C-alpha cells in the first residue's frame, strides 16, 4: 500500500520490538546480538543499501526498503516479515530513513527500467561465460564455479570495515532474490557498500542478460 | 494419565526448594537462602533456575505459530543446531520401519499426528508465549516409557541421575564455598550433576541419537577422574580395548534387548552391563543393579575399630551400612552373573566378582585402620590446631537453623546446636568436606590424607577392580592407599613427638 | 620482496644469541655462554644449532644437481621418508583442482615451474653445497602467506609458537640446571618448544598433510599435561567425544574458512576454535584471540593481598596484569562468541564464557590468599632454612652479569646486584623456578606447594573450564587447589609452632 513519509509512534514501536535487537536502538547495526552475528546486521546510518532499483551510489526508494523487509535477505538472519501487517512494515520505512542524513539532503535516483528478460539459450549462456571468465574475471572473488572461493575472496571487506567473503551462490539463494530479473537488477544497480560494483556502464542491457543466464547456469 | 512429573512422591518442602522457579536470585535445596545459583544453572536445572531471554522477543513467532520462522532464522543464526536437528529422528520420524513403528505408538499416546518433531514442540511454551528449556518432563510427554524407567532410579536411592541436582546443592560445603567467594569454583559440579532434568546428557543435543547414547563414550565426559575413574578403567580394560579396535563391527542401531552377545558386541559397553535389569530384561537407567554403589559406604559385613562401628551415627539422610550378602544383593549379584555368563563361564565370572568383594572388604578395612589413627590423635587432643582454634564444620549455622533431628537424629543435631559445629567430622560421607573446601585450618593435613585414601584411592582401585583394569586396581588404588597410610602414620608420630616436647618444656 | 625472515623486527643482540649459527658448542639466549645445547637442538632449532653431516659426503649429489640420486638411495636407506613424500602434495601438486590452483599462484610468486617439490628443494643448500634442515624461512619461500600469518603471532606476545624457543632458554633455571648436570633432564623442553623454526610440528614430516594439520590430534603431543591439559580437557568434552565418534563424517579436506558449521563439523576442533581470527576470517596461527592466555598472569580486575598487588614489580620483560574488561579483550571475547554462535545461542555461549571468567577470578583470588600465607612466613622470618642459608635464585650471577634495569627495572636489578640473589622469589612467572629445578634447600616445601597451586591446579581447572570438561575443571582444578591450601596452612602453622618452641627454649 502507501508508504508514509512521516514518522509515527507505531513505526517507532515496531522497529523497537522487531528490528532494534539486531540493527540497534538507533539503526547503527549495533544491537547486542550483532556482536556474534555473521553477516552483520545492516548499519542504516550510512544510507548504503545493497538491494535497490536505483543506480549505484543512490539511495533506495521507499518501495525498495519495503521489498527487502517483506522478502528478507537469504544467507542471513534477516527473515521475511510477512508475519507483520502491510501497514506495520510500511511504518518502519521512514524510521530506517531517519537514521541517515543522506535521506534528508538527496532524493533517490529514478528506478531503472528492467525491460524484457531475454530468452535463455545455449548461445546466451556461453556469451555470459565469456564475460564472467575473460572480459570481467568474476572468478577473482566468486571462483570459476561461483563457489565463493576465488583468489581474492577471503580478503574482501565492507565499507563498514567488515569481512564480506562472497557467499556460495550455487545454492540459488541470492540475497536480493533468486529471480532472473532480480539477478539482472543486481548487475544493473550494483550493491552499495560492498566491493560488488554496478556493471550498467561496462555492459549493455543485452550483455547483462547474457551474464545473468550464465550465473543462473551455475546453480544446481 | 497424569502429566510427567520428575518430582513425583516428593514432599512440598522438597519441591519448594528444588522445582519452584526462583530466578538466579536464589539457590536450591535446604540451604537455598545461603547462596545464589551460578549463571549456567538456567541451563543445567531449568525448572528451578531458567529465566526468559532478554534481547530478541520470541513471542510473536509463538503467538502466530510460525514454526517456519524458527528454522528460517536459526538456519543462519545457529546453523549447527539446525544441521543436527535436520539429521535427527525428530525431523525424519517415519524414515525407517523402526522409527515409523515407535512413532505410531507415540501418535496414539499423544492424540496427534507427528510427521516431524519441531523446535516449536520442544521449546515453545504455548500458555505463556515464551521460549522454554525442555526438561525431562517435556520429553516424557512423548517418551512416557523412557521417562518412567528413568524415574525408577528413585527405587535404589543416591547416587543416581534422577536425584543428581539434589546431591550437588544439599551438602553444606556447597553454600559455604559460595559464602567465601568460591561459588564459581564449583563450575564443573553444576555441569556434571546436570543429568537430573536434561535428557540430552547421554544422547546429546539436537541429534538425540540412540546410536550415540549406546556407545560408551557418551558416559565418559562425566564418569572420569579421581573419585570415579569409570571411563579410564573400562576404556583401558580388555572389554574397552576390543571395543575401541572393533567398533566398526558393533551394531549400535539395535536396542540393547536385541543385541546378540558375541555377534553384535564382542565385549560389553557401559550401557550393556549397567542398563541390564534382570533375567534378560533391560531398562532405560543404569543404576538398578548397584551393590558397592560408590565404594564409600562401609559394608555391614565388617567389624570396624574406628567410629565406623557406629556409622551412620543415627543420621536418617545418609545411607546405612551395605549388607553385601543380603537376599537383595545376592539377587543383584546373580543379575550381574547373567550378563557375564553370555561371554564367560559362571565360575570365571563369579570368581572374579567374588574377588571384587574381597578387594572391597580389605580396602574398607585399610581405610578403617587409617581412620582409627586419625581419631586417636583427636581423642588424645593432638590435633593442631584443635577444634576450638579453627573454623567449624562448613555452614554449621545453617545446619542448626535449617535442619533438625528429623534429618540428622537427636545426637548429631544436639551436638551441632550445642557446640555450633566446633568439632571434627571424619570419614565416610559427611567427613569429605575437606576434599572440596579449605577453611581456616579446617581440615588439617592428616584429615585430607585420609580423605584421599577413602574417597580417591579406594574408589579408583574399586572401579579398576570392578571394570577389569589391573593397573587402575593396583597402581591407582591399593598402592596409593598404602602410601597415604605411610603419610598418616608419619604425621601421627610427628604430632605425638611434638607434644612429647611441649610437655617436657613445662 | 624481502626473503622470509623469522627474526624480523628483532634487535641484533637477540639475533646474535638466537639465530646466528653456533654449533653444539654454545647455548642460546642471554645466557648462551652459561650452558651448551642438547644434541637434538640441531633438529629442534636448526638456524642456531644445526651442524653438517659427518659420515657420507652429500656435496657431489648437490654439486651436479642429481635430484634422482636422492630418491634412488633414500628409497632404500629410509623407505619411510620416501613413502611419505611420494604420497604428499609436494610430489603430486597438480593432482586435484585445489592443489593445482594453489600451485599455480606459487609458481607465479617464485618465478618457477613446480611439477613436484623435491628433497633437493627443501634440503639442498646450493651456495655451500651442503644438506640443510629446512626452517620455516625455507618453507616461507613458497608459502609466503602462511609464513606471514604465522609471523603475526608476535602481535600478541608470549606464549606463542613463533617465540617458543625464546621462552625455553631465556629463563635462568634452564642454564642453572645445565650447570648442575641436569641439561638433558630438560629433554622434553627442547622437544616441545621446537615449534618456532619447524613447520612439520602440526602437519608432520614428509607427508605435510593439511588434513592431518586440521585434526585435533596434531596438537595433542605438545598440549597435554599438568600445566596445560588441553588435549585431555578437549578430548573428554562433549565437543571431543562427538568428534572422536563422528570423525568419519568430518571433512578435513576443506580449509577452515570453507567448513560449514554443523554439516562438516558437528563439534569444533582446536583449529576451528583457535585459528578463527574475527568476523568470519581465519588465520594460520591459533593464538590471536587469547585473553586469559596461560592462566598464570594475574588479572588487573582484582585487589590482591600478597605482593601480587605490585606485580609485575617494574619488570619490563614479563607481561603486566591482564585487563579482562578492556576494549581489546571485550572485542576478543566477541570474536569467540562468533565461533560459539554457529552452534549455540549467544546467551548460552556468553553465559558460559562469563562463567569461565568467574572461575578465573575466584581461582586467582584463591592463589593470592595462598601467596599471602607464604609471604607472611617469609616476612616473619619463619622460612627454614632462610635465604641466607640456602642457594640463591637460579643463575643469580648470570642475571647480574647479563641483564640490567633495561630488562628487570632498577628495583629488581638493584636487589640482584646488591644481595646476589639471596632472597626468595614467590608467585606468578618468575617464582616458578622450583617447579623445574631443586637447588640446595631452595625452594622450600611450602613454596612448591603454592607453585603447584597456581601453576598446575589453577591451570588445569582453567583449561577444563574453558574447554567444557567438568571433571578437569573441578577434580583436576579447584579441588586440588583447595588441597594445597590445606597443606600450606598446616605447614605455616607447623613453622610457627616450631618457632614458638625455639623461643621458649632460650
Ligand atoms: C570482488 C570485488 C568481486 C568481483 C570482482 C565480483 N564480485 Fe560479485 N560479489 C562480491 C561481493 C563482496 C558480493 C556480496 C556478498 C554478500 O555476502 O553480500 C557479491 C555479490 C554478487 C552476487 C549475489 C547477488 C545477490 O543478490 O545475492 C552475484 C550474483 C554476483 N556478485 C555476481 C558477480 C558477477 C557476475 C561478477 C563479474 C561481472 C562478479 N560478481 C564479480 C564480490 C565480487
Ligand atoms: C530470528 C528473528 C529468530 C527467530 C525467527 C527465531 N529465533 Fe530463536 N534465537 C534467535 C537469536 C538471535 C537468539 C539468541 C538470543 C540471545 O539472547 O542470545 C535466539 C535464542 C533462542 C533460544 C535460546 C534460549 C536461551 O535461553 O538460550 C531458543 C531455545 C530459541 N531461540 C528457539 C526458537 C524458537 C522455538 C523459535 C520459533 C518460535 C525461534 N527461536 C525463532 C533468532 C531467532
Ligand atoms: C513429541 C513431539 C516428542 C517430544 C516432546 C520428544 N520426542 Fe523424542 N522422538 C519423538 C518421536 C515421534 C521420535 C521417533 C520415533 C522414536 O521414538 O524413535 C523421537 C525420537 C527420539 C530419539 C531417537 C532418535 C534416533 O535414535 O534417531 C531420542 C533419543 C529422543 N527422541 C529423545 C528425546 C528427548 C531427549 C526429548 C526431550 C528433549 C524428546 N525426545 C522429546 C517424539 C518426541
Ligand atoms: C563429574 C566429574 C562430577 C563432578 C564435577 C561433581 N560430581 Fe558429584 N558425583 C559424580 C558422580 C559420577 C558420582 C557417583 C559416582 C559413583 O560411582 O557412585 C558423584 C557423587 C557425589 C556425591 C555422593 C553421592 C550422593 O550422595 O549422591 C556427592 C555428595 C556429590 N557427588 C556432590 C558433588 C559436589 C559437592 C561437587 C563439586 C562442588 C560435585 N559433586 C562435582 C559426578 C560429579
Ligand atoms: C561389564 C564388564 C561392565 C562394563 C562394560 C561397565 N561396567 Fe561399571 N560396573 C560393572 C560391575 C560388575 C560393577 C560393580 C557392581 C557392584 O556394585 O558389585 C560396576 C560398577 C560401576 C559403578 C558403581 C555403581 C555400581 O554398580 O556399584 C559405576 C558408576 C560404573 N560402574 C560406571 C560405568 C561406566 C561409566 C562404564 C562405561 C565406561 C561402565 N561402568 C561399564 C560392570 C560393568
Ligand atoms: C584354543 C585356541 C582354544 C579353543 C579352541 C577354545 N578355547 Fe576356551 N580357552 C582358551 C584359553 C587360552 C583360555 C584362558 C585360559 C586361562 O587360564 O585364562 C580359555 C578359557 C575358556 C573359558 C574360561 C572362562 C572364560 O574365560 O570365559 C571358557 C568357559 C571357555 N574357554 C570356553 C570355550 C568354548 C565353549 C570353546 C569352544 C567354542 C573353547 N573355549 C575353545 C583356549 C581355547
Ligand atoms: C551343557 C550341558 C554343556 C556342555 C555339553 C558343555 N558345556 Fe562346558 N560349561 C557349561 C556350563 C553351564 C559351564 C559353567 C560351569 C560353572 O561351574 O560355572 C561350563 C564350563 C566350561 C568351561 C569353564 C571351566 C572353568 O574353570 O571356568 C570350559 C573350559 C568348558 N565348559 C568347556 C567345555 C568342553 C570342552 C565341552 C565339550 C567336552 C563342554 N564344555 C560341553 C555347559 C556345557
Ligand atoms: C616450493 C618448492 C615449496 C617449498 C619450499 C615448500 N612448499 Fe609446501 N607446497 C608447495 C606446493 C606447490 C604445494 C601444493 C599446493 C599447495 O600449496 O597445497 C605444497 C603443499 C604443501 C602442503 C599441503 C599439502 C597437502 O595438504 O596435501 C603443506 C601443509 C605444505 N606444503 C607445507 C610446507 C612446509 C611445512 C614446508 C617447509 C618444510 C614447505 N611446504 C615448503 C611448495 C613448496
Ligand atoms: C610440552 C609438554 C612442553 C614442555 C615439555 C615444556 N614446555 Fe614450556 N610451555 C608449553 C606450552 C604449551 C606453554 C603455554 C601453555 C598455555 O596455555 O599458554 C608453555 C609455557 C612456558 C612458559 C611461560 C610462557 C612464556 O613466557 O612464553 C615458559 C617460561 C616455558 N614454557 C618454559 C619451559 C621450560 C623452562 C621447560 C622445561 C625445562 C618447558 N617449557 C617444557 C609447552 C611445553
Ligand atoms: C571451542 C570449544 C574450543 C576448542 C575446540 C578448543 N579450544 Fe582452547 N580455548 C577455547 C576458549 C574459549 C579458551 C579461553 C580463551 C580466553 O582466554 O578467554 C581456550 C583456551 C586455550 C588455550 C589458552 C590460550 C587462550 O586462548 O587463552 C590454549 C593453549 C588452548 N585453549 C589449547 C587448545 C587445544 C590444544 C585444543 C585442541 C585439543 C583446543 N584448545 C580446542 C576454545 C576452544
Ligand atoms: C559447532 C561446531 C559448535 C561450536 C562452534 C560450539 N559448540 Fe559447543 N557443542 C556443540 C554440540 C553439538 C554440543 C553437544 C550438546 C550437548 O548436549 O552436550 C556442544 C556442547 C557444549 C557444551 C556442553 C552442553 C551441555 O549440555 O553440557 C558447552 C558448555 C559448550 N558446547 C560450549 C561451547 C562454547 C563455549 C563454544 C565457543 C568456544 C562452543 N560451544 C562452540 C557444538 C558446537
Ligand atoms: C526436542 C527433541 C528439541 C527440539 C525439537 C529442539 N530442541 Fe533445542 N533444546 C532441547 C534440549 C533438551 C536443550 C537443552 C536444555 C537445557 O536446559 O540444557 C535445548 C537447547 C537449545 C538451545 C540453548 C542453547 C544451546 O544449547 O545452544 C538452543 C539455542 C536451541 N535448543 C535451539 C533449537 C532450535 C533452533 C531448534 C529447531 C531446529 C531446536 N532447538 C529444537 C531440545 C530440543
Ligand atoms: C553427566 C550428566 C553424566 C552422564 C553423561 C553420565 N552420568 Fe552417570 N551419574 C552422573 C552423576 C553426577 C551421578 C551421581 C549423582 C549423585 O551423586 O546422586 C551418576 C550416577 C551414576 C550411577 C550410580 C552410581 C552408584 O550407584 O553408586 C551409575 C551406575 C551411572 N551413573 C552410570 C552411567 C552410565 C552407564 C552412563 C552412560 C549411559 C552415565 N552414567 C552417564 C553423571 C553422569
Ligand atoms: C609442539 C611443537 C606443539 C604443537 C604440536 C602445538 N603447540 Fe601450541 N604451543 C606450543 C608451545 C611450546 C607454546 C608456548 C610457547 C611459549 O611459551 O612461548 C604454545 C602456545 C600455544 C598457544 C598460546 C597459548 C597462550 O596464548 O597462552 C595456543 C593458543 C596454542 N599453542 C594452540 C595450539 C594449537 C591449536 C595447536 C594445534 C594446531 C598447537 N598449539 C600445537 C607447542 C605446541
Amino acid at each position: 500500500i502507501e508508504i508514509p513519509k512521516e514518522v509515527t509512534e507505531e513505526g517507532k514501536n515496531v522497529y523497537k520490538k522487531y528490528c532494534a535487537p539486531c540493527h540497534g536502538e538507533e539503526g547503527g547495526g549495533d544491537g547486542l546480538l550483532s556482536r556474534s552475528m555473521l553477516p552483520k546486521p545492516r548499519n542504516f546510518t550510512l544510507g548504503a543499501y545493497k538491494f535497490r532499483t536505483t543506480p549505484s551510489g543512490s539511495l533506495p526508494t521507499d518501495e525498495d526498503i519495503y521489498r527487502t523487509i517483506s522478502y528478507g535477505v537469504p544467507n542471513s538472519t534477516m527473515i521475511p516479515w510477512d508475519i507483520l501487517t502491510e501497514e506495520q512494515r510500511a511504518s518502519v520505512v521512514p524510521v530506517l530513513k531517519s537514521f541517515s542524513e543522506a535521506f534528508e539532503y538527496r532524493e533517490p535516483e529514478p528506478s531503472v527500467d528492467v525491460g524484457l528478460p531475454l530468452r535463455p539459450t545455449e548461445r546466451t549462456i556461453l556469451a555470459g561465460k565469456k564475460i564472467y571468465e575473460e572480459k570481467l574475471e568474476c572468478w577473482k572473488c566468486h571462483g570459476v564455479e561461483g563457489r565463493g572461493d576465488g583468489p581474492s575472496a577471503s580478503e574482501q571487506e565492507d565499507d563498514f570495515g567488515f569481512p564480506i567473503k562472497p557467499f556460495d551462490f550455487t545454492t540459488g539463494k541470492f540475497k536480493g532474490g533468486n529471480s532472473p530479473t532480480d539477478v539482472y537488477l543486481r548487475f544493473t544497480t550494483g550493491l552499495n557498500g560492498t566491493p560488488m560494483p554496478s556493471f550498467a556502464k561496462e555492459l549493455s542491457d543485452d550483455e547483462r542478460w547474457y551474464l545473468t543466464h550464465y550465473v543462473m547456469s551455475l546453480v544446481q | 494419565i497424569p502429566p510427567p512429573d520428575l518430582y513425583k512422591d516428593t514432599p512440598a518442602w522438597y519441591q519448594a526448594v528444588y522445582k519452584d522457579n526462583v530466578g538466579l536470585s536464589e539457590g536450591s535445596g535446604p540451604f537455598t537462602k545461603y547462596f545464589k545459583a551460578q549463571m549456567l544453572d538456567m541451563y543445567w536445572q531449568p525448572n528451578r533456575h531458567y529465566e526468559p531471554m532478554e534481547n530478541l522477543d520470541h513471542s510473536i513467532f509463538i503467538e502466530q505459530e510460525r514454526r517456519d520462522l524458527c528454522v528460517i532464522c536459526h538456519e543462519e543464526a545457529t546453523p549447527g543446531i539446525v544441521a543436527d536437528w535436520r539429521s535427527s529422528g525428530h525431523k525424519h520420524p517415519k524414515s525407517t520401519p523402526y522409527l515409523s513403528s515407535k512413532t505410531a505408538q507415540i501418535e496414539k499416546n499423544v492424540g496427534r499426528v507427528l510427521d516431524e518433531v519441531h523446535c516449536f514442540d520442544c521449546h515453545a511454551d504455548t500458555e505463556k508465549n515464551q521460549i522454554r528449556m525442555p526438561t525431562g518432563e517435556v520429553c516424557g510427554g512423548c517418551h512416557r516409557q523412557q521417562f518412567d524407567e528413568f524415574l525408577r532410579e528413585r527405587e535404589v536411592g543416591r547416587p543416581n541421575h534422577l536425584q543428581s541436582w539434589e546431591a550437588n546443592t544439599i551438602v553444606p560445603w556447597y553454600a559455604e564455598a559460595a559464602r567465601r567467594g568460591y561459588l564459581y569454583g564449583q563450575h564443573g559440579c553444576d555441569m556434571c550433576h546436570s543429568g537430573a532434568e536434561k535428557c540430552d546428557v547421554c544422547h546429546t543435543r539436537h541429534k538425540f541419537s540412540a546410536v550415540e547414547g549406546r556407545q560408551p563414550e557418551a558416559c565418559m565426559t562425566c564418569h572420569m577422574g579421581p573419585d570415579h575413574p569409570d571411563a579410564e578403567s573400562y576404556g583401558e580394560s580388555k572389554h574397552g580395548k576390543i571395543y575401541e579396535k572393533e567398533e566398526e563391527h558393533y551394531d549400535f542401531t539395535k536396542p540393547l534387548v536385541e543385541v546378540r552377545p558375541g555377534e553384535d558386541y564382542r565385549t560389553p559397553t557401559c550401557q550393556y552391563c549397567h542398563m541390564y535389569e534382570k533375567h534378560g530384561r533391560f531398562i532405560h537407567n543404569p543404576v538398578m543393579k548397584g551393590i558397592w554403589r560408590m565404594g564409600t559406604v562401609p559394608p555391614s559385613n565388617l567389624e570396624y575399630t574406628s567410629s565406623l562401628k557406629d556409622y551412620p551415627y543415627g543420621i536418617k539422610i545418609i545411607a546405612d551400612k551395605i549388607d553385601i550378602y543380603s537376599e537383595e544383593n545376592v539377587a543383584k549379584r546373580s543379575y550381574w552373573l547373567e550378563v557375564c555368563a553370555k561371554c564367560h563361564s559362571d565360575r570365571f565370572a563369579d570368581t572374579y566378582l567374588k574377588s571384587l568383594d574381597q578387594f572391597m572388604f580389605q580396602a574398607h578395612t585399610l581405610a578403617d585402620q587409617a581412620q582409627k589413627i586419625v581419631e586417636d590423635l583427636i581423642a588424645d587432643g593432638l590435633l593442631y590446631p584443635d577444634a576450638a582454634n579453627r573454623d567449624p564444620y562448613p555452614l554449621s549455622d545453617g545446619i542448626v537453623k535449617e535442619l533438625s533431628a528429623d534429618f540428622l537424629g537427636e545426637p548429631v543435631y544436639n551436638a551441632f546446636k550445642t557446640l555450633q559445629g566446633k568439632f571434627p567430622v571424619v570419614g565416610p560421607i559427611l567427613g569429605v568436606y575437606g576434599m572440596f573446601l579449605q577453611m581456616q585450618d579446617n581440615p588439617s593435613d592428616i584429615e585430607n590424607m585420609y580423605n584421599r585414601l577413602w574417597f580417591w584411592y579406594k574408589l579408583q582401585g574399586y572401579k579398576g577392580t570392578a571394570h577389569a583394569q589391573q593397573d587402575v586396581s593396583w597402581w591407582w588404588g591399593q598402592a596409593p592407599m598404602m602410601m597415604e597410610m605411610t603419610r598418616i602414620q608419619a604425621e601421627a608420630a610427628r604430632l605425638r613427638r611434638l607434644a612429647g616436647i611441649e610437655k617436657t618444656i613445662s
